[PDB]
């Protein structure tokens, strides 16, 4: 925190909140391709579910 | 769908049990302009 935060705050350190499966130990996922959670197909930056 | 709702300074609050709570019919519609979550994810609410 003392080295790491800052005052209004860092927000450089993504997680990720989904994918359509569990990943396999020691896999690394770089895609940030949108998560159609819904059953609408969903190109372009965000949508409804 | 009620018609009227309560204030913030006096909000209303619902015990909910006794029931099948099926998320389906409410997240997978679009009515919605905000949906965000603190301790749990819309693709696990039903499993829960
Ligand atoms: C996960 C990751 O490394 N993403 C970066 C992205 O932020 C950047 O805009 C792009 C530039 O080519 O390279 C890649
Ligand atoms: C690997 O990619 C394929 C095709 O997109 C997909 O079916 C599979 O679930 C992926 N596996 C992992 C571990 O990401």
């Amino acid at each position: 925190n003392n080295l790491d935060s800052k005052v209004g705050g860092n927000y450089n350190y993504l997680y990720r909140l989904f994918r359509k499966s569990n990943l396999k130990p020691f896999e690394r996922d770089i895609s940030t391709e949108i998560y159609q959670a819904g059953s609408t197909p969903c190109n372009g930056v965000k949508g409804f579910n | 769908n009620a018609t009227r709702f309560a204030s913030v300074y006096a909000w209303n609050r619902k015990r909910i049990s006794n029931c099948v709570a099926d998320y389906s019919v409410l997240y997978n519609s679009a009515s919605f302009s905000t949906f965000k979550c603190y301790g749990v994810s819309p693709t696990k609410l039903n499993d829960l």
